[PDB]
């Protein structure tokens, strides 16, 4: 029994492109006719997007789909390796649910980490999360994103209910569609930071916006078990867990803590790792990607 | 100035150190505008003049009450998860002193074209033969990126730490913390 030559997993927790609009604070519950943040050009010629001078609140909006079936690959050569991986994920699910992973995901939804440079320097940020069952709303969560820090994984009853919903979606017991709105208080006429294209800025039609993969990168920033340090905090889950800014890679394959050697020891040789490393492996499976030769 | 506070950039995968120090210097500038005054100094004790790096540290020099008031102000809101704090303590003895100066360049010929053409009513060819393209000065100084709030502009502010002296003399500081005659103790 060896690993398959092709092996591919579709991503779970699909986000949409987060759209930007502007408004004034305490109109946040009436933020349905809020005008979008227009990108303009100025003098080299640079495209910059700012808030209007009578607005201090940036509203970003996206939707997130939680689907389930995180063990089944979308393509696989070997059927024996596929059955071994499926029963490995089955014993992982029967040992513990998705509660730790959905807890960290609801933490990353609670704090506005998807606002990358729009959250820093903000005097107040607030996150409204709607569970939308039919075409109308079914549940509302209200979170102070400045209260939930970016370093520690806290505990809260509303956060635990949201995490139980996300874990129900990850286990295939129901279909989850969430709407995430975030309000950030920056000031009048300050600049916002949408994603930049290959200086040009990302735009859905006449509106500044963030890429969906940016929101997905912020959402999976849950990896707190890399063996170098833990005082820095969580990083995104990656095989050879690395970051583009520092130019350095944790989970180096000389150490036996990258995703690939963990998966090969767990599935092939039945060397089940630590439960935190099991969380890391299943988080990389929920992230998806192309694994194999 | 007797009292110093060391704040250290918490290392971040999410944000680069230069960016972190740029937004820290920007909020320091807005805090110094909000307080005013000219007795508020800055230093960077992690200098590396080989690669012109600013390091990771920010040492603010003032009195005890200025630093203790500047701790409890909203210029540190939204940032305190990203940096580690120190204590306002006294400078040890003995230490040398040096300055913190902004050194710009006339690295843009076009601005001197605009100045010499707006003050004299020259032509473009007269300003082009008057000042050539070789007037651009190259710099090996560290700098932190800053933005503008009202009318938006992006520029790099070069900081130069002056020569080490044995004694310090009187003098003011801007709202950037840079030296206008007053020196900071270097340690």
């Amino acid at each position: 029994l060896s690993t398959a030559s092709v092996l591919a997993f579709e991503r779970k927790l699909d986000p949409s492109d987060a759209l930007m609009s502007a408004g004034a604070w305490a109109q946040r519950d009436a933020s349905q006719e809020w005008p979008a943040v227009t990108v303009r050009e100025k003098s080299q010629t640079v495209d910059v997007a700012n808030l209007p001078s009578d607005a201090d609140t940036l509203k970003v909006r996206f939707t997130l789909r939680v689907l389930g079936g995180a063990g089944t690959p979308s393509a696989c050569n070997d059927a024996a390796y596929r059955d071994k991986l499926l029963q490995t994920v089955a014993t992982y699910v029967n040992e513990q649910g998705f509660a730790e992973l959905a807890r960290r995901y609801a933490h990353n939804l609670a704090n506005a980490r998807f606002l990358w440079r729009n959250r820093v320097g903000a005097e107040a940020v607030e996150v409204r999360i709607n569970h939308i069952r039919q075409g109308e709303v079914a549940r509302t969560w209200r979170f102070d994103a400045l209260a939930i820090g970016l370093r520690d994984f806290k505990a809260d009853a509303e956060l635990d209910a949201l995490a139980e919903l996300i874990a129900s979606g990850l286990s295939g017991s129901g279909h989850v569609l969430l709407e995430v709105v975030a309000f950030a208080r920056i000031g009048d006429g300050q600049e916002v930071f949408p994603s930049q294209e290959l200086k040009t800025l990302y735009s859905v039609r006449d509106a500044a916006a963030i890429h969906s993969q940016k929101i997905g990168n912020a959402l999976r920033t849950i990896d707190t078990w890399y063996p170098d340090e833990d005082g820095l905090g969580p990083i995104a889950v990656e095989p050879y867990g690395s970051v583009t800014s520092q130019g350095k890679a944790y989970r180096q394959p000389k150490q036996k803590l990258d995703f690939y050697t963990l998966l090969d020891n767990w599935v092939l040789r039945d060397e089940a790792p630590a439960v935190e490393q099991q969380h890391y492996v299943i988080a990389n499976l929920i992230r998806g990607g192309v694994f194999g030769e | 100035m007797d009292h110093y506070l060391d704040i250290r950039l918490r290392p971040d995968p999410e944000f680069p150190p230069a960016q972190l120090m740029s937004v820290l210097f920007g909020k320091l500038h807005q805090a110094l505008v909000a307080q005013g005054g000219d007795r508020i100094g800055v230093s960077f004790p992690d200098l590396d003049e080989s690669r012109s790096r600013l390091g990771e540290r920010l040492r603010i020099h003032a009195s005890a009450d200025d630093l203790r008031a500047l701790l409890a102000r909203p210029w540190l809101e939204g940032l305190r998860d990203h940096l580690q704090f120190g204590e306002p303590a006294v400078v040890p003895h003995p230490t040398p002193y040096r300055q913190v100066s902004r050194v710009q360049a006339k690295s843009n010929p076009e601005r001197l074209r605009r100045r010499l053409m707006r003050r004299h009513d020259l032509s473009e060819e007269e300003a082009r033969k008057r000042i050539p393209d070789t007037v651009a000065r190259t710099l090996d100084l560290p700098f932190v990126t800053l933005r503008s709030q009202s009318t938006g502009q992006h520029f790099r502010l070069f900081i130069r730490h002056g020569p080490l002296q044995a004694t310090a003399e009187e003098g003011g500081f801007t709202c950037y913390g840079l030296s206008k005659g007053g020196f900071v103790p270097w340690f």
